Parts: C-alpha cells; structure tokens; sequence
C-alpha cells in the first residue's frame, strides 16, 4: 500500500547536524514530488521545502537555506532531508509527504509518512529520579483518596509509568512531561482509589527510561 | 519525452523557463517558455510580447510553423497549437499589462485549434473557446470562436476587406476582432483604430498593451 | 509573508451539530486553500483542497467554501471520527504557510475538579529540593487556573502545570501544578496551598497544608 | 499507454456509442479524429467519408484528397494515405449506405477492400482501389467496375479515358472509361438532367440522380 | 513495445512462412511492405529486389529508385532510402539468388553490406554501395567490382564513365567504368545480341544472357 | 536506451574515438560522427572535420543544413543536427588547427549554440551565439561572428553588401566578412587572393590556409 | 547512501593469483566508470586501470597489462579486479573508485571503497613470541619509568596488544610493526608508568594473533 | 610519463594558519589537476579537481589554482579537522599519475626525548636471538636520529625503527628502535648504547648499559 516509512528519532546537540530518511513503497518514487513539514509542538506546522526525486531539483524555505540539503536515492526509492547546523528551537515533529497531482494547482499533500520526532537540547542523557506523592487523611474526599509518583529530572524523553505492572488503569492520569529550566524532563502519574483500600492494598508505580537503561519500582504508604 | 509543459511537472522541473517539449513526437522538439509560477503553474505559453522588438506582423508560414525566440517575444506555431489541443483537452488563460502598472486577465475553461477536423489546414484552425472565467480583462475571444485564423497571406474572416492587413496583425478574424493580441505594438494610446495589441474590453481599440502572453495548461 | 489565522482556538461542540471553523488570510490568496485533519500522534489527513474540493474517500458531510481573504469549513452533522485537530495551509503561493490550528472536541456536562494537594516526600527533602504537587482530577471545560500561595503570597515563575488530553471515557480533562522549591526555601514557610479558579466553581476553592503537620 | 489504431480496437477498448473518435493509424505521435458507427451491423465501422449536407465540397484537389479534408462531425474525407495505413496493416471490409430523397435506404458490401495493397509506395501506384467478393444490399454492385484503378482528380488524371473524367464528373474516384459511382460528385439535391456528375450509384438511382446521403464505413476483416 | 524494422525482427516476432510482411524501417509512424525468404539458408531474410515475370519495367527514375517501386507480392524494389536505414543501424549480409531459363539455380554471398555507410547524408554521398567478403555459390563475384559506387540512373549520372552507362545498360546500379552485374536491367528473357543491357550476371552466364529470375536478399548480420 | 550525443557514449562505456551512431532527432533515424574521446577529457561530438582538402566545402545552403559527408574523414554534421543538440542541452566549444609547418593550435568557448531557444531555425537563420572565451594557441575570432545568420551564396545573410559567401568561397556566420573561414577554398598553404581559404585570422591570418581543421562539441 | 565495500586482506604467496571485489550500493552500478588504485605504504598511489559495468570495455595502466584483468558482474552490482602473477613490490592497499561524471573532464574519482590490504611474501603463517620489557633503576627518569612488550617473529598483520585487559591506556605508545628480513614482522608495545607504582601494581600486555589463534599474556618485573 | 613531485615532503603549522602546498608536474599538464585527503587508515576524499573548482560539501577555505607546470593547494585558516596527507593527481593524460603525498601535521611546543634503553630479556636469551630496545617518548619534532654502539664501535644495517604517528592529546611522537643481535654476538661484547639526536638537544644524548649491571 502507498506508504513513507520515516528513520527512527533522534537526540541532537546544538550545533550538530541530523540526517532523516523517509523510504517510499506502493507507488513509483521517481513520478511524484516530494515535501518535508515540521509541526512544533502545539504551534504551526512549518514547510521546509521541495524535491523531486527523478530530477534532483530543489526548492526550500527562504529561512532554511543554506541549514537543509535535501537528496534522493534513486535505487532504494528513499527520500533524505539533512540540517546541517542544529538550534534548541527546532526540537518538533519531521515529517515527509507527497505531493498529489490534480491539473491544476496540486500544492497539496495527500500521502504523509508518521513522524520523526527530533529532539535539539545541550542536556545530557540522564535517568529519573522517583518520588511518591502520599496520600493523606486530608486529601480523601469522601471515600476517595488519590495517590501518585513524580518522575523528575530525566532526559531524553520518553518514560513509560504503570500501576502495579499495569495491573492497575482504572482511574490512572499520566500526565505529559514538562522540560524544566534545567534542561531535563519531568512528569507526575496520579490516580484515585478508594480511601478504603488503603490500608490492605499495595500501590507500587513502575517506571522504566530506556534512553539511559533504568528500571524503578518505587512503593507508595501514607 | 513530454508533449506538454504539464508532463514537464510531472518530469520534476519547477522553475519557469525555457523548456522542450515534443508535441509532433520523440523526433522533433519545440522550445517553449513556461509559466510554473501563475495559479499554481504548468502553463505552455504559446504566445509573448513585452519588448515589442519582435515584429508580430508576418505571414502565415511564420504563423503556421511559428517565429521568435522562447526567451523573449515568440509565438508558438499553429501546427504545435494543434497537436497539442488535439490529443489533450486543455484550459486558456491570457495575461495583460498596460503602462500603468496595472495587470489584468481572462480565462476560458475549454480551448481548442480546430478540434475533431481531420486536417488543420483545410479548416483554416478555426479557434474554438468556451466557458469563460472573468479575471481583470472582459471577454473579447467568445466573440472569436468558430473563426479561422487569417493573415495579410490568407483571408479568411467574413470582412469583405482584409481586416488582418487593417489591423497590422494575424488573429481569428470575423467582421473585425475585439482583441488583436497580435497587432503592431504601438506602444500606449493610438489615434489609429484597432490595429495595436487591443483587448477591447479591457482598454478599448485606441490602447495599445505593454505586455501580453497567452497560456495553456492540461483540463 | 501570508501568515494563516484559524477561528476558533477552541471549538466544543456534540455530535449530530453543524460545525464551522474559518481560516483567515493577511494577503489575497485566491481560490485555493486546502485543510488537513490530524488525529492525535498521526500524520495529518487530507480533507479538502484548492478551497471548495474534497479528496476522494472523505464523507460528503465534509464541505469547503470560501475565496479572497476568508474561508470556512463546515461539517453538516458530527461523528465521533471527526472529533480531532484541524489546520489550514496557504496552498496560492510558494512561502507554504499554515494554520494556527483548531481544537475540535466534544462537549459534556460541566464538571468541577476534585483538588488534592501533595506535599514533598521525605526522599525528596533529603536531596535539598521540594516539589509541591496540585491535583486537579476529571473536570469540564477544559479552562482552568491555579494560583500558588506560600504563606498567603502569591507565586509566580516557579510552577509549571501539564493538562492530559480529554479522557475516552467520560471526556473529562486532568491538571497537574508542580511548584519547584529548593529545601532551604521550602523549610523558611510553613503554609503551602495551590488556589484553583474554574467555571464550576463560584469562587476560588484551596487546598492547603503545614509543613510537618503529618 | 495503448493506442487504438482503427475503430475495431475503440470497440475493443470498451466503447459503443458511435462518435468521434482518436485513433492512431500513422503511430502514437499524432492521430487523426474520425466518426465510427458503433450501432450498424454489429458496429465497429470506421467512416472515412461522410456526406449529407452537400455544404462540404467535394471538388478538391489531389492533396486535399491525400492528406484529408473535412469535419469528423460532419461531411469529411479520411485521406488517401490514412487510408492506405490501415489497409497496408490489417484486411478490412467495406460497406457503403446510401439515401435518396424519398425515404429509401440501400447498401452494398465488400468482403476484402484495400488501397494499393501490398505497394512498397502508394504514390507510385496510384492509390488503387481493390475489392473482391460482393455481398449485396438494397443498392447494386458498381465498386466492382471501379477495382485496380488509380485515383483520379482534376490535379492529377489516371483514368482509362483520353479525357479527364474527373473533371467531367465534378469530383474525384478510382475512374476506369468512367464511374459507375461518383460519391464525390456535386451535390445536386435530386434529379437532374446533365451525365453523371452528381452524387451518383448507377446500379440503384442511375446516371441522372444525385442522393442526399452517403458515407462509406471501414470495419476489419 | 518496440516496432520490427527488418524482418529477423519478425522470425523472433513468431512468424516463420515467407511471405508479405510490414516492417518499419523509419519509425513506427509509417511501414513499407517487404517479401520475406524465411525458407533460405534458415530464412530471416529481407528481400530488397525482385524480378521474375518480367512485368515490372526496371528502367526507371532516381526518385523511384529512392522512394522504391512495385508491388511486395511480384516483382519490386523496396527504395535506397529504406534500405540505408536498415543497414545504418544494424550490420547485414548479403545473398543474391539467380536463376536462368535453363532450370539452373546459383547464387553469391557477401558477409559484409551496406548503403553509404558512416555517411552523414545517404543523398549526397550517392548511396554507394559496400560489398565485403565474398562466398562463393554457383555464380562468381560481380558485386565486388561495384564496391564503393555510386547508385546511377538515367536521371542522376554517377558513374565513373564519360558515357551515361545507366542509359547504356538499360537500367540502375552502382556503375563504376560498367557494370558486371546489372540485376536491373531489361527484362531481355535469355540470349540477346546486344551488350550488357540485360539482367546480367557477368561471372555466370556472361553479358550476352538475361536470367530468369533475380532476387537480392538481407540478414542481419 | 539511446544516446543522443557522445558524452552519452562516454557513459554508455565507450572510450575509443571514432565513428559513432547518437540519435540527436530520435530513435527513428541515427546519424553517424565521428568522437574525440582523447583530447582534454573526451567526450567531443565533432561536427566538422578537414583535413585532406578532398572534399569541398563550398556548398548550398540546403546541403549545410541537411550536412554533407563521410565521418570518417572530411565532412560536415548539418546546422539542423547542429541545433537540435544545442536546443537541449548547453554545450561547449573547441576547434583544433594545423598549419603546415607541423603545429597545432586550438581556441574554447564556454557557451556555444546554434540559433538558442528558437521555436523555429530557418526564421532565425541558425544564427551562431558564442560567449566566454578561453585561449589555446590560437586567438579569437568567433567572438566576431557571434549573433550572426549562417550565409551561402544561396542564401545571403550577411552584413555586407556584396555576397562574403561567394567572395570567400566558403559558408560561415559571415559579418562584414569573416575572421574566421573555416569552410573556405583548401589552397593549402599560403595564397595571394584575400581571406578566402581555411582561415583563422588571429593565428595565420588572412593569407595562410590551414592544412587540418576540427570544430569539436561537449556537453556544458 | 553511496557506498563502495571492497573486500577484506589477502595473503598471498609470489608467483600466484588474487581476486578482488567491490560491490557497491546507493547509485546506479551501470552509469558510472569504475577505477582500481593501488596505494603502497609511504609511496606513490598507482592507477591500475577502468572498467566500465555497462559495456565492459577496460583501459589499463601499461605496465599492468597482461597481469590484471578487471571483471563486473551486473545482477549483484559488483566489480573485479584481478591480478595474475604476483610480486612481493605489489604488497600494497587496493582501492576501488567511483569516477563522477561532470560536463568536462571528469576523470576524478568522488567516491571510493575502503582498501583491500594485499599480502604478497613467501614466509608462512606463524605465532608471536612475546618478550618482556623490563623497567630498571637505571631507565628511571625522575619518578617517571618505561617497560614494554616485544612481540617479534609474527607473520601475517595484524597483531593486538593491550596493557592489563585494555585497563591501561594513558601513557601508551604502540608502534607500527616493522618487517624483518627474515619474512616475519616484529614491533613493540611500551607505556610510562610512575616508579612509585611498580611495587603495588602489576602490568600486563595481553597479544592476540587471531590469523594463528594466539592469545598471550605475559607480565613484566624488573 | 607525467611525473607528479609535490613539495614540501612535510609541512608542520598550527590551527588558523594559511597553508600553501604544491605539485609540480614534469611536462605540460593543462588546466586539469585534482587533490585528495587522506586521513591515516581511510580512504581518500576528494577536494579540488580541474585544478581550481572544489567538490560539493567540501569548506570554502580550501581553494586550489594553477595551470601548466605547477599548481598550488591553500587554506585560509587550518582546523583540527584539516591535518591530514594530501595527494594531487595527474587528471589530464591517461597513464595517470599521483603525487608524492604531502604530510600535514599539526605544531607544538620543541620537546626533547625521554630517552630508556631496555636489555634482551632471559627469556629470549635462551632462544638464540637477542634484541635491544631504544626508546624516545613523547618529542617534537619528528625528525630524530638513532645510532647504536656497542663497545663504543657504530652499527649499521641490523637495526630497524618504527615511529609512532603524532598523538591526538599532546601532539608528541615516539620512536622505537630495535637492534637485534644474536646470542653468540651479544655475548662477545659488554657495552651497548643507542646515542640519540635530536633539534632540542646540543649533542647526542647516549643511554647505555652493561649485560648483567643491573
Ligand atoms: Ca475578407
Ligand atoms: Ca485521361
Ligand atoms: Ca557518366
Ligand atoms: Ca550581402
């Protein structure tokens, strides 16, 4: 089927250069044109620029000139997108997408790979720091109380958390990671059990940061 | 090998510019100059004028066979014309600019060159234009249509007179044209009547253009 | 250089409604405009293009008008499917701009927070920080602000707050305030409360606690 | 990315109803329009000769009748060469349909119909025309006369007679002494009292009626 | 697809019985009809040159001779121009194959053959001919003497000779001082009293005899 | 696949110089000439060789359009031919000369075509446009004859009243008159008559006629 | 992306033959000639000759010719070169080179392999001896001495020295291996280390001779 | 055919510097020349080619002119990354020939040789073969001169060197010398010394020993 398998992501110092791949399968690469959008987190989507893969021409952003060199692989039907020198602002989602013709304007983009998520920053790699966040006689309304883990300090992203090995979802929050001033990440996961069932029942949050290779079971009591 | 300009996108070129396109067949190309730029693009021009160096008042084998340079001032040639309009249906946009900084337009959505004759030569290439989208410029070709392409060599308008040889042009003529795209290039306004490059419906018969180029592009 | 503006930031709406969303343009862009519909964690998807024309595949309830300055997509009825992120592309010209994006969900009953407030574990206090903890659980509309008062002054430039995204199964939202201090900090006060301001709220609610109150 | 060459194909392609049509008999670098009738006998008819208004002239020269001339909506002619393209690739059959003025149709047909066949260069033969076994209609067989002759115009004379029997009969045909059918004669709308110089069939309205109606279809083998 | 433009083409093509086929030799906008001896030596052979009825007058013109002439079921000349487009881009051999009224048969063979070959026009280079190692079958080598002319016609005087000896000989060929082989000469049909205007072959049966039949044939290399 | 020019033969894996067929028209019809794939990287496409003084070159019009001759030796590619290379791709320049007093000289023009970007030769005459000029042992006398219609003494399109065609027994993209005459009359040497023989002005003037002669052409 | 993978070290005796391959990835095999370049150590590179995969015509260097003959297979993109009869001066690293096509006169080689290292001797495979390199008072400098290991009479390269199980880096030098006229290599292994230390700590050079299958520990006293 | 010499054989300058090295060629070359770097264990990469016009991704500092007999190679300022061996190539005719190899490497502070001298160990005394070590530790420049003595009587033709390439820290070589003797001769003499010169020094420093001294 007509698909863009993109490169897997990728952690970047400020300064460096990056290389995405997108590979294309279902149709022929060399007919179609070729564009590259990066959509910031919760900001707008940003067009990079153009390429044709049988014809080798280009045309990029006027603002990303002389940083991104785009070529194409004519024999593996894969598609290169490359910025050269790297800055904290330009961590957000890479995506490649191709171009429809329609006799006319065309200009629009009916196939689009699935995101590679480029992350830019002068932090080092670093695993979490497990807290509990107690639950207390004050914070039970009724006869429910909440309880919860905070994952501090950590980079790169992503840190998976679960319940009891995930014994437990029901009424679970896991909320998303915030980039503190320190460079480095953190979240907190709640949820809300009877205040009952405090007493008998254990409550223990796994969390595991593969990026440093760290596994934690951190138990939670009033 | 691309017949058209809009195969040249598909081909992967999107800078307009001259261009080669085989519309007689892989034997024989035509340079043309492209408008990727204009609506999204993939325009065959098959007609410029902006300099005015580049006498528009020639005989029919010149019309036929066309004359110009692709960069600048040309025109296409009738036969290509055909070809092209004959094998695909194709879609009209003309562009206009006067000497006061002013652009204007007009579009027609079905455009052919003697479309289902046999021969072109026989039919005169009669124009044939249909559905017409307003731009800046009114609609001066509808009254056109159906008109076989006359010269100073050939007559073929339903004037008594040569009205190709009154109008210092070559256009598909009937009692006389309400645009000449054609016309001597008299250069802004003309005591003279009808025989600049005049749109009739745009800066009437006594104006002459400053610029004028004719487009195509695939349905 | 043609800069794209959605209205609304935020759209709420239920199924079976008709919804409109408009994209604005700072320069003439013709009649071509074209919009996208992301679902969360996916590529966007092509809905209409060149202004008023839908991609094949797309249900006929989607519908695109507009020309010049202005244009609008319209849905006649709702469905679940639909419920997502829309954005608009410029399409005329060679910059490629985009839209500012626009929030489509659905719309509940409104639904107060439940507050409650965590204090810094003993683990914590012993590295020399203290992470305060506000928990705002399963609430409607998505509006929301909390207020962090340290012995009854208000905090600021020190409190970072995450929102989950609107919950499968009863649509509500969940807010967590994390108020980062250092130990010294942290023991120099004794009350710490986090004020919460929300629609189903007349005034402001607060859940407070003493250091060492245990 | 496939050409029809004739209209047989165009039936193949998928395509009945009759009208014009692009089929590609010199090669996929330019085609040539030409009206099919799809419905007649089983269809699959390629016209190369159209005529029922009498606006069209028929009197044209041996270019014109060479490269073709006409409108495939309306009166036309395919072309000598078109012609002879599809005869020099495939065997073909012939069928003429006539009308007269009095509501009255007739026809003739051809089992194996050819222009110069087999002839390294049509020029130099002359464009003969070629027809064998004769099936009949409502009109008689006067084709059959006409076989091995060189065509003929005011232009250029290769007719059988010291006169130039083009130019006697206003048009043009494969002429012998002269035609027993002049389908490109004039248009005289009926009757009329001068030889044979309309539009004329001798086996079905003689020599001194010219029809309202005419065309001549093409289908393979 | 690709078009076949000799007839070694056509043997791959799936067609084996000798007879009248299309082959394009300039492109595929327009074919020229070709006899084919797939019958000798293994077959694939492409016939340029046919005589034996003694219909067809081959006295003729340098633009027939150009364009070619006849009829690919009887006798005929397929044209120069075709047959350098042939031998431009693909390298062929030659046979010829003779026979006189006395129920004999003999022939020549020359591996290498071409028509104005590396000639950036075949007109203005007079489409010479290239014949080069010669096999012996019944009859001798008379082509080789003619390696290197220009093709001659009572139009266009060539030859290396103050007389005209296309006129002489009655007919075209690469004439050098004269020919020892005019296989287009006058049909004289057996002995003739007059000099070397028959069809000719000069190492078999002298200048004094015209064979009966004559056919000269092409095979890719 | 077919090669159109002879840089193309370079990358279909020929080397060897000598004659070749390219389909500058098309797959239809090839034309054969002859390559340079020796001098200064290969690669040439040779639309113009003298050498033996044989052949003359003192042609029509029709002739130098349709071109004349044997790619083994002299001969003349055709300005239509000619053309259809440099309508679609751009192309580079190099004549190699000989005297005869046993040396050799040459002259390269960046930019090099024949009627550019004109939707029809014959209107415009197959004019002749060559740019940056860089030096060989010869100087430079094309740069005089830039912008300018090719002229026989069939078709007269030079600047100058009487016929250069016809004076200089030769065809060129003849001005007032030529510095360069590379299709003139082989006299072989030096002679007393004015700038009608194989000439290069600015390397033996006017009086000396070249004993060999060779117009070489490569892709950009 | 454009890679050239030539094939691993040979070793040879005289007067033989030896076939070496280069297969390449990221561009069309048949667009582009082919080069082979020999590069003896600390001496000047030689051009061997040019294939190209399309055609298969060759055009060697002359002193070459009859000795080497270049092949291409076109299904598995690969192209040979072969030289026949053998020198012990032919001990060299072989290279296969990409010559880009550039308008002109090209003739430039972008884009190479990454060397074959070839073998030509008559000696036979044989294992290391490894000698001890005892520090003295008298090779003291201050507070500053040097020991070492020998590993002599090897044949062929490579061979791997490392200081205590590859714990010891800082302040080693290990030298290229020389070739003795005996046919079998020979080089050393040395490391300052303080005088203080030489009492408590102990040093080990471990050599590995992986063609013979030797590994080897030897420590050091003064 | 065609010689290529380039000279300097080897040039030692620091970062940022403007470097200049050239090729010469023996007879008339054209406009066409091309360079290389060769970085120690890698393949070369191309730099200039047709004497002046530079590959695609390489710096804009590198820049090569010339024509003719000679050519030249410049940097406008030198980086880590530049220190490398580079090659010109011959380019016009098709024997093809190469250049010499010029050595660029970076330049410190003089150091002197920390000079230790290693007897044969017992071990390989019994085998038959004896061996003597002479090491330089850690000096620049790399130009340095070994010569052995036993008895106080110079040697020649048995002892081999090998010289590390410069270190990626401290910029410093080194330079092992062995002279290997057998069993029998080793014994027949008592003083052995390698007599070390170098720029740093004023005379030769000699490290000598006695067979069983220490
Ligand atoms: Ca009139
Ligand atoms: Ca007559
Ligand atoms: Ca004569
Ligand atoms: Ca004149």
């Amino acid at each position: 089927q007509m698909q863009l398998v993109q490169s897997g992501p990728e952690v970047k110092k400020p300064g460096t250069s990056v290389k995405v791949s997108c590979k294309a399968s279902g149709f022929t690469f060399t007919s179609y044109w070729m564009h590259w959008v990066r959509q910031a987190r919760g900001q707008r989507l940003e067009w990079i620029g153009v390429i044709h893969p049988n014809s080798g021409n280009t045309k990029y952003n006027e603002k990303f000139r002389s940083r991104v060199t785009m070529t194409t692989d004519t024999s593996t039907s894969t598609a290169y997108m490359e910025l050269r020198s790297l800055r904290s602002d330009d961590t957000a989602v890479y995506y490649c997408a191709r171009e429809m013709w329609n006799y006319g304007n065309s200009w629009y983009f009916d196939v689009w790979g699935q995101g590679t998520t480029v992350t830019v920053s002068s932090a080092s790699t670093k695993g979490p720091s497990v807290f509990p966040l107690a639950p207390s006689s004050k914070s039970t309304s009724g006869g429910t109380a909440a309880l919860g883990c905070l994952v501090k300090d950590y980079f790169p992203e992503p840190v998976t958390v679960s319940w009891n090995s995930g014994a437990l979802t029901s009424g679970v929050h896991t909320f998303p990671a915030v980039l503190q001033s320190s460079g480095l990440y953190s979240l907190s996961s709640v949820v809300t059990v009877p205040s009952s069932s405090l007493g008998t029942q254990t409550y223990i949050c796994n969390v595991n940061h593969k990026p440093s290779n760290t596994k934690v079971d951190k138990k939670v009591e009033p | 090998q691309p017949l058209d300009c809009d195969d040249i996108y598909a081909q992967g070129y999107q800078s307009d510019g001259v261009y080669l396109i085989y519309p007689s067949g892989p034997s024989v190309p035509v340079p043309v100059f492209c408008d990727m730029t204009t609506e999204g693009g993939k325009w065959t021009v098959f007609q410029k004028r902006f300099n005015g160096s580049v006498s528009f008042f020639r005989g029919w084998n010149d019309y036929k066979l066309g004359f110009g340079r692709a960069d600048g001032e040309y025109w296409l040639g009738l036969q290509n014309m055909h070809l092209l309009t004959l094998k695909q249906k194709y879609e009209l946009r003309v562009d206009l600019e006067d000497f006061e900084n002013n652009t204007a337009y007009a579009k027609y959505a079905d455009f052919s060159i003697s479309p289902n004759a046999v021969s072109a030569e026989e039919d005169g290439y009669t124009l044939f234009v249909a559905g017409f989208e307003d731009g800046g410029a009114g609609d001066s070709l509808s009254y056109h249509s159906g008109q076989k392409f006359s010269t100073f060599d050939r007559d073929q308008d339903l004037f008594v007179q040569n009205c190709a040889a009154l109008s210092s042009g070559a256009f598909w003529f009937r009692s006389c044209h309400f645009a000449n795209l054609n016309g001597f290039y008299l250069g802004g306004s003309h005591l003279s009547y009808a025989n600049g490059i005049n749109w009739a419906q745009w800066k009437g018969f006594y104006y002459s253009l400053k610029r004028t180029e004719m487009k195509i592009r695939r349905a | 250089d043609i800069q794209m503006t959605q209205s609304p930031s935020s759209l709420s709406a239920s199924v079976g409604d008709r919804v409109t969303i408009t994209c604005r343009a700072s320069k003439s862009i013709s009649k071509y405009l074209a919009w996208y519909q992301q679902k969360p964690g996916k590529a966007p998807e092509l809905l209409i293009y060149s202004g008023s024309t839908l991609q094949s595949g797309i249900p006929a309830r989607f519908s695109g008008s507009g020309s010049g300055t202005e244009f609008t997509l319209t849905i006649s009825s709702l469905q679940s499917e639909d419920f997502a992120v829309y954005y608009c592309q410029q399409h005329n010209e060679y910059p490629f701009t985009f839209g500012q994006g626009t929030k489509l969900e659905i719309k509940r009953t409104v639904a107060a927070p439940s507050v409650f407030i965590f204090p810094p574990s003993d683990e914590q206090l012993k590295s020399g920080t203290a992470s305060v903890v506000c928990l705002l659980n399963n609430f409607y509309p998505r509006e929301a602000k909390v207020q962090w008062k340290v012995d009854n002054a208000l905090q600021s430039g020190n409190s970072q707050e995450s929102v989950t995204e609107q919950d499968s199964k009863d649509s509500t939202y969940s807010l967590s305030s994390t108020l980062t201090l250092s130990k010294a900090d942290y023991e120099k006060h004794k009350v710490y409360a986090c004020e919460v301001t929300h629609q189903g709220l007349s005034s402001p609610v607060t859940k407070s606690f003493n250091r060492g109150e245990c």
